[PDB]
RNA sequence: CCUCCGCAUAAGCCUGCGUCAGAUCACUGAACUGACAAUUAACAGCCCAAUAUCUACAAUCAACCAACAAGUCAUUAUUACCCUCACUGUCAACCCAACACAGGCAUGCUCAUAAGGAAAGGUUAAAAAAAGUAAAAGGAACUCGGCAAAUCUUACCCCGCCUGUUUACCAAAAACAUCACCUCUAGCAUCACCAGUAUUAGAGGCACCGCCUGCCCAGUGAUCACUUGUUCCUUAAAUAGGGACCUGUAUGAAUGGCUCCACGAGGGUUCAGCUGUCUCUUACUUUUAACCAGUGAAAUUGACCUGCCCGUGAAGAGGCGGGCAUAACACAGCAAGACGAGAAGACCCUAUGGAGCUUUAAUUUAUUAAUGCAAACACCUGCAUUAAAAAUUUCGGUUGGGGCGACCUCGGAGCAGAACCCAACCUCCGAGCAGUACAUGCUAAGACUUCACCAGUCAAAGCGAACCUCAAUUGAUCCA
RNA sequence: GCUAAACCUAGCCCCAAACCCACUCCACCUUACUACCACAACCUUAGCCAAACCAUUUACCCAAAUAAAGUAUAGGCGAUAGAAAUUGGGCGCAAUAGAUAUAGUACCGCAAGGGAAAGAUGAAAAAACCAAGCAUAAUAUAGCAAGGACUAACCCCUAUACCUUCUGCAUAAUGAAUUAACUAGAAAUAACUUUGCAAGGAGAGCCAAAGCUAAGACCCCCGAAACCAGACGAGCUACCUAAGAACAGCUAAAAGAGCACACCCGUCUAUGUAGCAAAAUAGUGGGAAGAUUUAUAGGUAGAGGCGACAAACCUA
C-alpha cells in the first residue's frame, strides 16, 4: 500500500549551453 | 445470502438423531423399563417363517419342526379357549434364548417360495381381526406387504382392497404377491391393487367393508434407528414429523367411514410414541362422532394379551389396545395394535 | 494439430483418426456405431444390427477428418485383396 | 564460518582461562540451542576429575592438602584447591571442606572395607556397600562424569564378584567395575536449588535468555486414530 | 543417477533414484611388483580377477575403458615397465 | 540581538569561499571557469628471534566493612642477538539523507562562553489561517470524552503482580516476556548443548508471593480367612473343577477458585480547584496575507465564444425544448455546482487467475530414523515394511435476507384450445425395473427423429422355422 | 520576428571467405594494481508453458543437403512425440534507424546489477519560405463554435464534440493539453483463378479413373499477480560474538529504588500533508546504574536467517 518515487536521470538538468 | 455462521449445528448422523428424540421422550414414558427395549432395539430382530399355504404346507412344516422351531398360533389356540382368532394361519418362531436365524426362502416344487420370513409381532393384528369366510378386506396401508401376505393366507377373505400412496413401494408389493400367491387366486377383483391417497376413501367408498386392517405411516422406530437414508428422523424432513399425527387420524377416519356398521377396524402402529398410539386413536373417534356423528366402540385385548403371554412380552400401563415392547428374550418388532367396531 | 513440426516443418496427422476411420479414395470416411460393443443384452436384435453396420460420415465430420489427417492417407492404394475395393469410386453421380 | 574454539589449551594449568561465549551458535554460525545470550565474562578453572593421578616420576597411594574453597562461574558445585608433592591443581570439593583439610587418594582395593571418611576418594571395591559416593567413572582411568553436580550424592548397590551397581541421583541403576575410583560424599552448594532468581535481570547475567513469544499447542503428537473407529473421536455435542 | 515411477506405473509420481554399488576393502598380492595392496573394490571385480586367474591378468588384460580407474592405469603402467625393463 | 553550541580527535569525504585573471534574488561577482600555490613529525599509524616454562587470591580513593553476576592488564631458564630514526596520514566552510535539506551522527574539553552566530528584501496593517498575551460576571453550562489551555487535586472500579518488550511509517495495550510454580525428554566426552553431568541440560505450559481445592491402590470378615480378578492344569468342549499369582510399591492437578501490597503515558467513574472549553466573544503582537522589486514550481487540461427557471433525459443539463436575462475588461474573497482534482480501490461478483496457512483433500516417500530379509564377513550396498518430516496439486455448477439446505439425468402431473415447437423459474408425482418368450434368428427396399453431432425409432420383400407387455426403466471413448 | 526547421556521414546489420588476440620498464590473489619469510576441481537441471484444470505426459545441436515420412512406432492410445534400413556481395539502416555504444562512459544501486543522450559551414576560417508556442495585433449581448447566407465580421435561421464498451446514451462510462517522430495480420490443408503439358504430369523420391506442374491470393499489438535456476545482499534492521565507552545534581538502608540533566524512546495535542522531512516540527510526556544506551570489527541468507510472536525485521 505504498509507491515509492522515481528520479528522472540527472544529465538533462546538468545540461549548458 | 449469508456464508459466514458465528455458530453452526452439530453433524449428527440420521441414527444418532432418531436415538436422541428416543432418549429424550421414551425416557418419561417407560422409566425403569426404557433401559430393556433400547438394548433390544438396537440388537438384532428375530424373525418368524409363515408357511405359505398355497405352497406345500406339510413338508414345510415337518422341515420347520426338524429345525427345533415351533409354530406359535398353533399352540396359542391349543390354551385360547382357557369373536374368534384368524384361521388358517401358521408361522413358526424359535424359542426364548435360541437367537438362531431361519434358512432364506427358497421356491418350493409348485413353484412359489415355501415360507416368509417376517417379524411375528406384525402376524398379531391379523389375528385381532375376527376373519369369516365371505367377508371383505380393506387395508388402507398394504406396501410393502406382510400382513397383506397373512390376510391372503387366512382363505377366509372374498375380495382384497389393497392401497398404498408411493407406487415405488405398491411395486414391491405387487411382486411379493406374484411371486407367492398364483395367479389362480388373484383372478378378477378378488385382489384389487390400487395406488390412490388413504383419506379419499372414506368419501370414495363407505358401507363397503366388514374388516379393515389400518397400518399408518409411523416413525419406524427399528428401522430409524439402523437406515441411515431416507430416515423419517434426518433434520430437513423436520416438516413432516409436524403433519405427521394429523394424517394418522385422516387415515384412520377414513377407514372407520368406509367400515359397515358393526364392521371390524383393526389399527396398527410399528413405534412406541404414545402420542401416535393413543391420541390418535382418541382424536379419530371424537371426530366422527362430533362432526359426521358415528358411534364407535373399542373392545379391550386383554383375553388376547393372556393367551401370548408365554410368546410375546406386553406393555401393561396401555390405557386400551396392545402394545408389544422388544426384549432380548423374545425380540420382536416394537408395534401396537387395537380392535374397534362403530356401533352404528 | 502441429501445423508445423519442430524437426521438419511439416503437418502431423491425428493417429486418434486414423485408427478410428477409413477413407474412401472418392472423399468418404467410414466409421462404426459408437456402443456396438456394449450392454447387448439390453439391446433389441434390430438395435443390434443397427449397430453392426458401418456408416458413413457428414460433410462437415468428413472435411474436419481431411484436415486432421495427411495427403499420405489420401493417395490411392491397390491393395491385394481388400474388401473395400469396389467402394473407392462413384458411380452415375450427377452432382 | 569463521569460528575457532576457545578450547585450544593443552597444557594443565591453575590459572583462570578467558572463556568465549556460543550463544548456542555453531560453527556453521547458525543458532542451534534457544535461550542463550551474553552475560557476565567468565574465566574458566580447568578441574582435574581423574582424581588418581599421581605426580610425573610418583606411585601409589598419595595425600593432598586443603589450600582454598572457592565459588566457580562455570558450575553450581564449590571447587577446592588442593597441593601436594610439588602439584596444585582444582578438583570439586565435598559438604566439609574446609582449608587446611587432608586429603587421601589411593586406588588400594582392600579386602576389608576402608574407611569411610568424606573428601577422599577409593576404588568402589574398597568402599563398603551403602555409601554415599560422588564424582563416579563408568570405565577405569576414564574420569569422573556422573555425579559432578552440588549436593549431588550417588550411593553403591550390591558388589558381587568384580560389578559394582550404583544408583545416580536419577534414582537408576549403573554397572561399573571395582577397579573405578569415586569419592566419598555429598558434593558442596546445598540447596543450590533453595536459591531464588530474584527478578528477569538475574537470568539475564546468568547468561540465560527470555523463552520465545509464539504459542504452541502441544509438544507431542495426537494419538492417531484407528480404521474400526473413527467416528468416536471428535463426537460433537 | 536415473528416475523411477513409484510403484513400477507410468501414471505413478517420478522420482530421483540412484543406484550406488557396494564396496569392499581388500588384499591384493602384484607377482610382478611384488607388492601387497588394500583396494577398495565390488564383487564384480573379485569375480574378473577369479576368471583372469590373478590380480596381474587382470590388469593385463583389461584395456582402459573397462578398468575405469586411474590406479589401475598406473598399475598396469608400472607391470608394463617391469616387463620391458 | 541569539547561542543545547563551540574547539579538537575519531569515522566519513577528497582540494570542495587561498592568490591572480576572464566570466556571469543580488554585486557584473563568486561557493563559476582556468592558471598558480599548499598539508614539513616530536602526535598518530606501521612492531617484536626460538624452544620449554610460569601466571589461585577482582574493580570500586582499596583502607574498615560488604558482597555477587566472580571479574581488562605479571614470567623464569637457556640459546641467538650490536646496525638507527626509513615509510604513510597532516588542507577546507567537509559526512549519511536526490538539494547550501527544521532530519541522522561516537568520544574529550568548555556548561556558557575568551568560541560561534543573525529571526526582519521594501511597504501596508483587509478577510480567512497559524502561534502567542490579556479579559467583566459566571466556572464544564462545551464536549463522545475537561481534548486543549490551564493548573500543577481526592477517593475508587476493571484488567495486567511489578522493571521490561512489541507492529521502523495509522495500534504501546488488557498482547509478549517475567521472578515463582508445573509437564515432558535425556545416564552422557574433545566444534553447539559443554571443556557441562539429574540440586544438570533441552523442549513446553502458566505467570510472583498468600490460602482453599488431590485419588477407579479389591471387597467383606479383621496383620489374618473367604469372595473376586489374572494366569495356567483340566474339560470333546462348556454347566466347572483343580493348582499358581496379586503386601520387595503408595497416591495424585503442564487441575480450578478467592483475597491482598506495590506499580501502569492502560480503560471507566468521582471530590476540590482551575481556567475563553462554553454562555458569548473581544483586543493587541508575531507569522501569514495584500501591494512594489528579483527569482520562479506542481497536480490538472477533448475543444470551449463556459448564464438563470421550468420541463425532458425515469434519477442526472452551461450546451436538448419553452421562457427569462444579457456592452467589454482586471483585482480581492467564498466554497453551493462543474457526479471538481489525486491516489497500490472500501464493498459484491467473476476468472476451469495467483499466493500464505491448516488438515481426517488427492497423489507420493525423493530425505531422515527404526525394523526385517539378502550381500559381506560393527559399518556399507540392494530389497521390503513402519513412522517422522516434507513435496506437488485442487477446492464443479444452479438456487437460497434471519440459516443449520434443496437440487444437477429420464418420464408425467397445473399451465398446453386445432400441423410441429413453446407457460420460464418454481411446487409436486414417479424411473434406475419387473414379468413372458427363447427364430429377443439372419438379411434387406424406403422412411421417422427431441430442433447440431452422437445417440434413438419404424419397416416391405427375401433365406430358415411355426401352424411380447410396459410412460421413463438409462451411460460414449480409452482401458481391464 | 523569435523559438525553431532543414541536412549526410560517422558507423552499423546480414552473408561469404578465413580457424583468433593474447603484447616496452614497474606493479598487481594481503585491503588487487602493495619489492623483501615455516586448504583445494569433477556430482540426473528445474520450472514457465501445452493439455483450454491438473497429477503420467508436453519439440529443444549433436555432426550429408533431398527423399524414405509425419511412415513404422510411442502416448492420461490425448495433447502431442517420432525413427531407421535405404537413397544421395546486398529490391540492407542512415542519428528516435542501424549495435546499448561518441560508451559499458556519465549517471543509478552496498553489491550482483541497470544504463543514457547527442553531431552537421565552406575548396579554404592563415576568408529567402514551412510544426506546435508565441510576437507583429486583448476584448463587445447569444451559447460543440460551424453551416445556409449576406452589401456587410457579428446580429437572422438550422445544428445534443470524437473514440471505445453496452440494446438505448443525448450524457452515463473509459481515453485524449498540443505538435513532430515512432508504434500493431506473420502460415498450412483443401478449394478458386491464370498458365504449360496431358492419360499422363514433375529437372529421381510423389500424385494420377483428367490429372499433374507453376504462380497468384488467407491467419495482429501492448499489459499481470506468479513459478523455477544461478548469483548478490546483515554499512538499515533482528539476534549473537570479540574487545571497548557513557550515565551531572538531589533524596535514599540502599534496591531491574524515587525526583531529575545529558542520552534513549515516542503518550497526547496542534502544525505539516509534492512537506524542512518518502514520517518532520513545537509543546507535553515514558525510562534515565540497567533485561540500560552507544562507537568499532566479525557472524547467521531466502525450500533460509532472525524473532521478550507484532506474521515483526532481513538496505525507504
Ligand atoms: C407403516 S407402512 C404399512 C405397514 C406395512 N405395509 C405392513 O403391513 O407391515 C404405511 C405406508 O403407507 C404409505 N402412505 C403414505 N401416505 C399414505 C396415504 N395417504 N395413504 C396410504 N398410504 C400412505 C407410506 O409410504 C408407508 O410406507
Ligand atoms: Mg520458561
Ligand atoms: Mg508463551
Ligand atoms: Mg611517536
Ligand atoms: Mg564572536
Ligand atoms: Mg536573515
Ligand atoms: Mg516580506
Ligand atoms: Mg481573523
Ligand atoms: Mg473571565
Ligand atoms: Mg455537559
Ligand atoms: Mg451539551
Ligand atoms: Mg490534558
Ligand atoms: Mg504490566
Ligand atoms: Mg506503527
Ligand atoms: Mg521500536
Ligand atoms: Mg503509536
Ligand atoms: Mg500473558
Ligand atoms: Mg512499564
Ligand atoms: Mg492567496
Ligand atoms: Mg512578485
Ligand atoms: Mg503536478
Ligand atoms: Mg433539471
Ligand atoms: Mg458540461
Ligand atoms: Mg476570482
Ligand atoms: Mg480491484
Ligand atoms: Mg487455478
Ligand atoms: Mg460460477
Ligand atoms: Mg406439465
Ligand atoms: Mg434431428
Ligand atoms: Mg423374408
Ligand atoms: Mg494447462
Ligand atoms: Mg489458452
Ligand atoms: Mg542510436
Ligand atoms: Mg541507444
Ligand atoms: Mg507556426
Ligand atoms: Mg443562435
Ligand atoms: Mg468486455
Ligand atoms: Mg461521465
Ligand atoms: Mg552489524
Ligand atoms: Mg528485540
Ligand atoms: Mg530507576
Ligand atoms: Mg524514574
Ligand atoms: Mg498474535
Ligand atoms: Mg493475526
Amino acid at each position: 500500500r505504498f509507491t515509492p518515487p522515481i528520479y528522472q536521470p540527472k544529465f538533462k538538468t546538468e545540461k549548458e549551453f | 445470502y449469508k456464508k459466514k455462521w458465528a455458530a453452526t449445528e452439530p453433524k449428527f448422523p440420521a441414527v444418532r438423531l432418531a436415538l436422541q428424540n428416543f432418549d429424550m421422550t421414551y425416557s418419561v414414558q417407560f422409566g425403569d423399563l426404557w433401559p430393556s427395549i433400547r438394548v433390544s432395539l438396537l440388537s438384532e430382530q428375530k424373525y418368524g417363517a409363515l408357511v405359505n399355504n398355497f405352497a406345500a404346507w406339510d413338508h414345510v412344516s415337518a422341515k420347520l419342526e426338524q429345525l427345533s422351531a415351533k409354530d406359535f398360533v398353533n399352540e396359542a389356540i391349543s390354551h385360547w379357549e382357557l369373536w374368534a382368532c384368524s384361521p388358517n394361519l401358521r408361522c413358526f418362531t424359535f424359542d426364548r434364548g435360541d437367537i438362531s436365524r431361519f434358512p432364506p426362502a427358497r421356491p418350493g416344487s409348485l413353484g412359489v417360495m415355501e415360507y416368509y420370513l417376517m417379524d411375528a409381532a406384525s402376524l398379531l393384528p391379523v389375528l385381532a381381526l375376527g376373519l369369516q369366510p365371505g367377508d371383505i378386506v380393506l387395508d388402507l396401508c398394504a406396501a410393502p406387504g406382510g400382513k397383506t401376505l397373512a390376510l391372503l393366507q387366512t382363505g377366509c377373505c372374498r375380495n382384497l382392497a389393497a392401497n398404498d400412496l408411493s407406487p415405488s413401494r405398491i411395486a414391491r408389493l405387487q411382486k411379493i404377491l406374484h411371486s407367492y400367491v398364483p395367479e389362480e387366486i388373484r383372478d378378477g377383483n378378488q385382489v384389487r391393487v390400487t395406488s390412490w391417497d388413504g383419506r379419499k376413501w372414506g368419501e370414495l367408498e363407505g358401507d363397503t367393508y366388514d374388516r379393515v386392517l389400518v397400518d399408518v405411516p409411523c416413525t419406524t422406530d427399528r428401522h430409524s434407528l439402523h437406515e441411515e437414508e431416507n430416515n423419517i428422523f434426518k433434520r430437513s424432513r423436520k416438516k413432516e414429523r409436524q403433519i405427521l399425527p394429523v394424517l394418522q387420524v385422516q387415515l384412520l377416519a377414513a377407514g372407520l367411514l368406509a367400515t359397515k356398521p358393526g364392521g371390524h377396524v383393526v389399527y396398527s402402529t410399528c413405534s412406541l410414541s404414545h402420542l401416535q398410539n393413543e391420541y390418535v386413536v382418541q382424536g379419530a373417534i371424537e371426530l366422527l362422532a362430533n362432526q359426521y356423528s358415528i358411534q364407535v366402540q373399542v373392545e379391550d385385548l386383554t383375553h388376547f394379551r393372556r393367551v401370548f403371554m408365554d410368546t410375546f412380552c406386553f406393555f401393561s400401563s396401555c390405557q386400551v389396545g396392545e402394545l408389544v415392547i422388544p426384549n432380548l428374550m423374545a425380540n420382536f418388532g416394537p408395534m401396537y395394535f387395537c380392535k374397534m367396531r362403530r356401533l352404528t | 494439430l502441429t501445423y508445423f513440426s519442430a524437426r521438419k516443418g511439416k503437418r502431423k496427422t491425428v493417429k486418434a483418426v486414423i485408427d478410428r476411420f477409413l477413407r474412401l479414395h472418392c472423399g468418404l470416411w467410414v466409421r462404426r456405431k459408437a456402443g456396438y460393443k456394449k450392454k447387448l443384452w439390453k439391446k433389441t436384435p434390430a438395435r443390434k444390427k443397427r449397430l453392426r453396420e458401418f456408416v458413413f460420415c457428414n460433410k462437415t465430420q468428413s472435411k474436419l477428418l481431411d484436415k486432421m489427417t495427411t495427403s499420405f492417407w489420401k493417395r490411392r492404394n491397390w491393395y491385394v485383396d481388400d474388401p473395400y475395393q469396389k467402394y473407392h469410386d462413384r458411380t452415375n453421380l450427377k452432382v | 564460518a569463521n569460528f575457532v574454539s576457545w578450547k585450544s589449551r593443552t597444557k594443565y594449568t591453575i590459572t583462570p582461562v578467558k572463556m568465549r561465549k556460543s550463544g548456542g551458535r555453531d560453527h556453521t554460525g547458525r543458532i542451534r540451542v534457544h535461550g542463550i545470550g551474553g552475560g557476565h565474562k567468565q574465566r574458566y578453572r580447568m578441574i582435574d576429575f581423574l582424581r588418581f593421578r599421581p605426580e610425573e616420576t610418583k606411585s601409589g597411594p598419595f595425600e593432598e592438602k586443603v589450600i582454598q574453597v572457592r565459588y566457580d562461574p562455570c558450575r553450581s558445585a564449590d571447587i577446592a584447591l588442593v597441593a601436594g608433592g610439588s602439584r596444585k591443581r582444582w578438583i570439586i570439593a565435598t559438604e566439609n571442606m574446609q582449608a587446611g583439610d587432608t586429603i587421601l587418594n589411593s586406588n588400594h582395593i582392600g579386602r576389608m572395607a576402608v574407611a569411610a571418611r568424606e573428601g577422599d576418594a577409593h576404588p568402589l571395591g574398597a568402599l563398603p556397600v551403602g555409601t554415599l559416593i560422588n564424582n563416579v567413572e563408568s570405565e577405569p582411568g576414564r574420569g569422573a562424569q556422573y555425579i559432578r553436580a552440588a549436593g549431588t550424592c550417588g550411593v553403591l548397590l550390591r558388589k558381587v564378584n568384580g560389578t559394582a551397581i550404583i544408583q545416580l541421583p536419577s534414582k537408576r541403576q549403573m554397572q561399573v567395575l571395582e577397579t573405578c575410583v569415586a569419592t566419598v560424599g555429598r558434593v558442596s552448594n546445598v540447596d543450590h536449588n533453595k536459591r531464588v532468581i530474584g527478578k528477569a535481570g538475574r537470568n539475564r547475567w546468568l547468561g540465560k535468555r527470555p523463552n520465545s513469544g509464539r504459542w504452541h499447542r502441544k509438544g507431542g503428537w495426537a494419538g492417531r486414530k484407528i480404521r474400526p473407529l473413527p467416528p468416536m473421536k471428535s463426537y460433537v455435542k | 543417477l536415473g528416475q523411477i515411477y513409484a510403484n513400477n506405473d507410468k501414471l505413478s509420481k517420478r522420482l530421483k533414484k540412484v543406484w550406488k554399488p557396494q564396496l569392499f576393502e581388500r588384499e591384493f598380492y602384484s607377482e610382478i611388483l611384488d607388492k601387497k595392496f588394500t583396494v577398495t573394490v565390488t564383487m564384480r571385480t573379485l569375480d574378473l580377477i577369479d576368471e583372469a586367474y590373478g590380480l596381474d591378468f587382470y590388469i593385463l588384460k583389461t584395456p582402459k575403458e573397462d578398468l575405469c580407474s586411474k590406479f589401475g592405469m598406473d598399475l598396469k603402467r608400472g607391470m608394463l615397465l617391469r616387463l620391458a625393463r
